């Protein structure tokens, strides 16, 4: 077998998990505040969506790094 | 901000307040003597002259600064909990603004007592005399009472219905915000205050005949809807039965002056009972209540001295 | 056994109704109803009725207050028949003799409290008072000197008398009063500075205050002499008065409560245009009581136990459980919870069957059962004697009737608990070191026990399977009851949902045990497919978004019954470990201090068993209420309770 | 070898679980705010649903990455 | 003869535990808000359950991943 | 299973522990809110204990996975 | 051998301790609210301790898994 | 007993430590609320001490488990 | 492969994950707090971006470090 | 010796450290409330001893277990 | 010392570090409350310092354990 | 090679990521308060920007230590 | 060298990683309070900045430990 | 050979980092409280450091333990 592919996969999983945890940590508070403002004023949804577009970047990076490591394994 | 870091400044400012013995021993000084004694008090920098008008104006300025300048390093997330305390002054300002706008009273004739909302915004909302316009000119995100105002504003345009919906809906919204608050002391104090306000409104409305579902305020921690209906009705035994709560002072009494004295004393003794939770908003509530009590007692004693009267003829004006 | 009771509509003269209500209140086997909108006014109370009601209410409030003042409690006893004014003339002497004596006792207590606060300090101040302070060319400030900060105040009050002396510390520091004397009676200047800094004058109330040093001290000494004797006499007089008047006050309070209740009922009635009418409800078994009471009002216009209302829009139906006597003591479990809505199945009788078996199985320890029996014997004294069961430690207001019900419940549970203790081979946990009488496979001492010690090599799987099966049976019974009650209430959607939930649970269990569990999935593949299809059919009948996770959580709860097996096994293991450790440190450790080691082990075992039995009582009832009861209801919905008029006795 | 296959399983499971934790974190406050908006008015609830649809992205990403890793292994 | 089943079991167990942690994280706040809403008004229990059951998606996804890993085992 | 057996046992233990942590995390807040509301009204203890004890599904599923591992070993 | 003995012992201890931690976590808030309400009124003593004893079941699962492992030692 | 005894002791210690952490976690909030109520009055201290000393059951059980593992070490 | 390459890949993953957690932590409080001020200040998008642009510093560095580690592997 | 002694010492250290962490966690709230009550009144100069001394029990138990382990090692 | 002394030092360091963490966790709230009390009224600042010096007792116990480990290692 | 390169890389990367985590933790609160003040008014915008850019030192220090470790690899 | 040649590197990396949490803790609160009180406390703006820069001692000590380890290897 | 050095390095460095995190914890809360108090009253702006500098004792003790460990290697 190989002691490199499994290590690469485990490292990618750890990276993706930590990235998702950080993304959720930001998203909880930010989206809660944005949803509160949007319920206060339906016009606020236009910027609320812009705000909610932000938490996805961490998951995107954690998926990209995982894919790169899995390929390079 | 931080409820503990703000608690430190609140502790400093609330320790920078007059004591019971200052009022106890300053009652002999009269007119200019009492004015000078106040000029030696914590509000001493405000005191300019002598007499009841100037004394009251100085007390108002001192309150509007010391207690009206809360958000110093406390604003942000904790602001939505701190502002929940500062309700009644802004409520009076907004109700007066609505009544004046719907009655044609001059904008400059309205006092616009400083509070949660900006006085300049209130003067603008004088021009924005429409219900929705005033709601927009008073749509504070950190004071969700603006939401109850807009719902009242969207409820109708007639002054009577608008005001009658606004008062009850804003009281309910404030109580609900306190209920959803992560602060046991704030929740307890606010609920007991709502219950005491319901009891007081029933006493002053005994015989008014309004439907108890509306007149008897909700959220009662002292009297249920039916209990307050009985209190409004000819049930003095309701007062004696209302014992067992912190509001246990009632005993077969339909009186109003004594009711106000007792309610004020009990609310003060409750708001001062949170000193054991400094990091929480309990320190802020104690500071606010003590500032209000000192301001009221000082103004009453100032009027008594400027018109040759004893301030402590009613113990409700002594320090409470 | 929630009986549907019956209706008792009636009518009568506007005058005779006032005695008919009294007769019905005497025969307290009915709850009333409004009937106000019955094309007539709701028996508008007479002004004389209002006056009599006010008089009676004042009499009752006075009776309660006088009971409080005398110290007794408002215990309903044999009444005190009399006129309203006659009972008033009975209460008034008691009321006066109590209120005056109470004022006297409170005054004496406050006077004594002031005396302790002022006698010795007043004496010290008088001793410090060399000359008379009333000398108009002089005056003094008697600042109290419990604290020695007076020299600090001397900074401001440096003023001193021309003749002699000034403000400083004073003798008898506990009651010291500063000799701050100033001539020309101008000591007010010094008093201003002494109020600014230090301590204020040693003031006093009343005669001690108003009078000067000499007269104040004389009054203080007189009060010190008198207040002991005053308080003692007041206490003795109040005690004797309470002892004398307790029975009369209690009888008067009972009669007043009965009369006031009758009057309030009359107030709740409905008019009859020179006539009057009555209405309400009464149990079907109380139809005899209604018939018996219909004789005094022999006219009895409609006095017949008409049938109770039909289920169609009858939310006003009052409920009452009245479980069979074997299940009667165990009604407390459902008493401490919500109430049904006039037509749900009452599970309270199922409790004294289902709960004791599982509770004893988890409680299968012989020493634990013996301790339970000993504690039952200990409480049985008060329980049988009707002694005061209320405990002020944890605000326990227990009454002997509660003890009576609980003793039956505890004995019924303890029988099964001792049976399971014999079966599981636990005697004081594990007395195997002294004797393996509950014969272990290693070395029996007496009759073997099926599961003992490390028998969990297979007993673990056995107990887990048994608990899971019992939970599955209970959950299936609950779901079946839910569907059946929905059908009986013409709630077709509810019955279909319950049936589909049961079918989906069956299919899921089949699929699990077949594919993931053991072999032989052929005779069960049809069952699994049928269950999944039944769940799908229930979804289709319930249209969109009938959450399957509800049934999934129900299946999880069915699996949760294995908590009983886990708790029982853990308790047995812990008890055996504790008993064996104690026996090893007692007998195996030389057997010289064997008694001491065994006693310590037993004490620690009882301390652990406190929380162990706490869990062994909560967790089974917890599982019952959470899964079984909540499967259908009775944790939701509510209804009018019963309330038999008067019959206070 | 064979244990190198179990390393991939551990990595995939950890990644999926941590993505689930991140999604639940992003969902806690959002669900609280949505419950509040619904208890206030259903008109707030309509936009509150679109606001509360956010958190599942982390879970979806973690599941996809774990599926790719498992399929490779 | 090595430790591959143990690694797969550890991976599945960690996945399940992390999914449960995320579910509890969402559930705390969501259920508290629902309890408040129901205490204030009894005419919203359906919406309370609708909000409270939503975080079970993470648990379902974790269960699916665990079942896939067990089947691969 | 030797090393495989020990790894499987450790995985099961970690699964149970993490599931318990998540369940307790939800339960603390939900139960505190329920206790407050029930103290406010004794007729709220019906729905209170219901919503309090409801979330134990994750704990039950984790114990099921632990039992499955114990059976496989 | 200790290669299985220790990996069984620590594997049991992990689950036991983590379940204990979760139980304590729930009991913190539950017992704090219960003590506060009991101080507010003695009528809340039993009605509070009832709901407050529910977390004590959490440690039971860990204890049972530890007992199973000790048997399989 | 090099691996078996030492690793059994390590597992017992870790379990006892985690139980102690959970017990302290409970005791924090419990003692905080109890101190608040005591400052309110010492009258309710009878129930308060019970509520603040009861959670020691987790630590007691952890110590007992560690002792049992030491006996089987 | 072997130990060096796999451990280097796992270390790169850990670096990426911890950096993403830090980025999310930084984003959380500021992005949540600015929402209400932007609502009260619907024309303050410039000052909103003045803060929203900040968190990308950690993400850029994490991506660069991951690329460097991949090149070194 | 060697691995056995090292594992024993590491387990003892982890146990003692976790016990101390839990004790400090409890002492945090306990002493915060004690200082608050001391500021409120001098009544806290008295019975606060029990509240402040209860946290020491966890550390005491951990130290006793560590000493027993050291003696047995 | 090798496998004896290195792992002994590792365990001692873990114990000492966790004890320091617990002491600091207590000291955070204790010092915050003491600072607030002294600022409000510096009449019991000495008593506040005397009470706030307490959290180090567990640190001292952990240091004693580490010293015993060093002496025996 | 073996057992030096990847371990050095992980030692660098984990340290760098945790330094980034600390920097993000500080920046969250600092920039949150600053952005709130800036949105409220543009009076002290310069001071706010200074106090918000100030916490960027720890990420740089950790990255430098990581680069030194990479050189030493 | 062999095991040491990367184990020491990981030991220093974890040193720095756990150290940076001290700054991540202290600086968030300090910066939040400074930003909040800066506009009203120009009399302490320099004092606020001094207090904010105060907690760098721990980061310095961590860098010192990292340098000592680098010298040792 | 390589085991001793790496084990000592890790057991010292991780402990030191954890102690630094523990100190920074209190340096958050107490530091923010001191900032708030001195801002309100710039009279204890020096006297608050008397309690502000206190938490360094745990860091000092941990540094001494780590220094002894380093001297042993």
């Amino acid at each position: 077998g190989g002691l490199d592919r499994g290590l690469i996969a485990v490292g990618m999983g750890l990276a993706v998990g930590l990235a998702a945890l950080g993304t959720g940590v930001a998203q909880a508070r930010i989206g809660a505040a944005g949803v509160g403002a949007i319920a206060e004023d339906r016009s606020n949804f236009g910027t609320a969506l812009i705000f909610l577009l932000l938490p996805e970047t961490l998951v995107i990076f954690g998926l990209l790094i995982a894919f790169i490591l899995n390929g390079r394994l | 901000d931080d409820f503990a870091y703000l608690n430190a400044r609140v502790r400093v400012r609330r320790g920078t307040l007059l004591k019971e013995s200052f009022f106890q021993e300053a009652l002999d000084l009269s007119f200019a003597d009492f004015l000078r004694l106040l000029s030696e008090t914590v509000y001493g920098g405000e005191l300019a002259g002598q007499g009841l008008p100037d004394v009251d104006r100085a007390v108002l300025r001192t309150q509007a600064k010391l207690v009206g300048d809360l958000p110093r390093l406390v604003t942000g997330e904790a602001r939505e909990a701190v502002r929940l305390l500062l309700l009644r002054n802004d409520l009076h300002n907004l109700q007066a603004l609505l009544r004046a706008k719907a009655t044609g009273r001059p904008f400059e004739e309205v006092l616009l007592l400083p509070g949660t909302l900006r006085e300049e915004v209130w003067r603008q909302a004088y021009e924005a005399q429409d219900p929705a316009g005033m709601a927009q000119v008073l749509a504070v995100p950190g004071h969700p009472l603006a939401r109850a105002l807009r719902a009242v504003l969207r409820e109708t345009q007639d002054l009577a219905r608008v005001e009658a919906l606004l008062a009850k809906r804003f009281f309910e919204d404030v109580a609900k915000a306190a209920k959803g608050l992560d602060q046991p002391a704030l929740r307890d104090y606010l609920a007991l205050e709502v219950d005491a306000e319901n009891l007081r409104t029933a006493f002053k409305l005994q015989g008014s005949g309004l439907a108890p579902d509306a007149f008897f305020l909700k959220g009662g921690r002292f009297v249920d809807r039916v209990r307050f209906a009985r209190l409004m009705e000819g049930d003095y035994a309701v007062l004696d039965e209302l014992s067992g709560t912190p509001f246990s002072g009632l005993s077969g009494v339909r009186d109003l002056k004594a009711l106000e004295r007792g309610l004020r004393c009990v609310l003060l003794k409750e708001a001062k009972k949170g000193v054991q939770d400094p990091l929480g908003v309990g320190l802020v509530l104690a500071y606010v209540k003590e500032r209000e009590w000192e301001a009221v007692r000082l103004r009453l004693l100032a009027r008594r001295a400027y018109f040759g009267l004893p301030r402590a003829q009613v113990e409700e004006e002594v320090v409470c | 056994m929630i009986a549907p009771m019956e209706k008792l509509v009636l009518a009568g003269p506007k005058g005779r109704a006032k005695e008919l209500l009294q007769s019905l209140q005497q025969a307290g086997v009915v709850h009333l109803e409004t009937l106000r909108p019955e094309a007539l006014s709701a028996y508008q109370l007479s002004p004389e009725e209002r006056a009599e009601l006010r008089r009676w209410e004042a009499v009752s409030a006075g009776a309660e207050h006088t009971l409080s003042l005398l110290g007794l409690e408002a215990e309903p006893a044999r009444p005190f028949p009399e006129g309203l004014e006659a009972a008033e003339k009975a209460l008034s002497p008691i009321q006066a003799h109590a209120e005056g004596l109470t004022r006297q006792k409170q005054e004496l207590e406050e006077e004594l409290a002031l005396a302790q606060a002022y006698l010795e300090p007043l004496e010290r101040l008088a001793a410090l008072a060399h000359g008379l302070d009333k000398s108009p060319f002089l005056r003094v400030i008697p600042f109290l000197l419990t604290e020695k900060e007076l020299p600090l105040v001397e900074e401001a009050l440096r003023k001193a008398l021309e003749d002699r002396y000034l403000l400083a510390h004073e003798a008898y520091a506990g009651g010291v009063a500063a000799l701050v004397v100033v001539h020309r009676k101008e000591v007010d200047q010094a008093k201003a500075a002494l109020s600014r800094a230090g301590v204020a004058e040693l003031r006093l109330p009343g005669a001690l205050g108003e009078l000067p040093l000499s007269e104040a001290a004389r009054r203080l000494k007189e009060r010190a002499e008198a207040a002991p004797r005053e308080l003692s006499e007041v206490r003795q007089h109040l005690a004797k008065l309470a002892r004398e008047s307790a029975s009369t006050l209690q009888s008067l309070w009972t009669r007043a409560q009965d009369e006031v209740a009758r009057l309030k009922a009359l107030e709740e009635l409905a008019s009859g245009r020179f006539g009057f009418a009555l209405l309400g409800y009464v149990p079907v078994k109380a139809k005899p009581k209604v018939e018996e009471a219909l004789a005094r009002h022999k006219e009895s216009v409609v006095y017949a136990f008409e049938p109770v209302d039909e289920h169609h829009e009858a939310d006003r139906i009052p409920v009452v459980l009245d479980n069979p006597p074997w299940a009667k003591p165990f009604e407390l479990l459902v008493s401490f919870l919500n109430t049904p809505k006039y037509g749900t199945f009452d599970p309270t009788p199922v409790v004294p069957v289902f709960f004791p078996f599982w509770f004893g199985m988890i409680v299968g320890d012989i020493g634990y059962a013996l301790l339970f029996y000993l504690v039952g014997r200990w409480l049985s004294g008060y329980v049988k004697r009707n002694e005061p069961l209320v405990i002020d430690l944890f605000a326990l207001k227990l009454k002997p009737q509660v003890i009576g019900k609980l003793v039956h419940i505890l004995n019924w549970m303890v029988f099964w608990t001792v049976v399971w203790g014999v079966i599981y081979g636990e005697f004081f946990g594990t007395f195997l070191e002294h004797l393996g009488v509950f014969g272990t496979p290693e070395h029996p001492g007496l009759i073997p026990i099926l599961i003992h010690r490390i028998d969990t090599a297979k007993t673990a799987n056995l107990l887990i399977l048994l608990s899971v099966a019992f939970g599955v049976v209970l959950v299936f019974f609950g779901l079946a009851l839910r569907a059946y009650l929905g059908l009986k209430h013409r709630h077709m959607a509810h019955f279909w949902e319950g049936v589909g939930y049961l079918g989906g649970l069956v299919g899921v269990l089949a699929l699990a045990a077949s594919y993931l569990g053991n072999l032989q999935a052929g005779w069960l593949q049809g069952l699994m497919y049928l269950g999944f299809g039944v769940f799908l059919l229930a979804v289709l009948m319930s249209r969109i978004w009938l959450m399957i996770p509800e049934i999934f959580t129900q299946a999880g709860h069915i699996l949760s019954h294995i908590r009983i097996y886990a708790v029982g096994a853990a308790g047995g293991i812990l008890a055996g470990l504790l008993t064996d450790v104690g026996f090893a440190l007692a007998e195996r450790l030389g057997l010289l201090g064997v008694l001491l080691g065994l006693l310590v082990a037993g004490v620690l075992h009882l301390l652990i068993l406190l929380l162990t039995t706490l869990g062994h009582m909560l967790q089974p009832i917890r599982l019952l209420w959470v899964e079984f009861f909540t499967k259908f209801g009775f944790y939701e919905e509510n209804g009018r309770p019963y309330r038999p008029f008067k019959s206070v006795r």
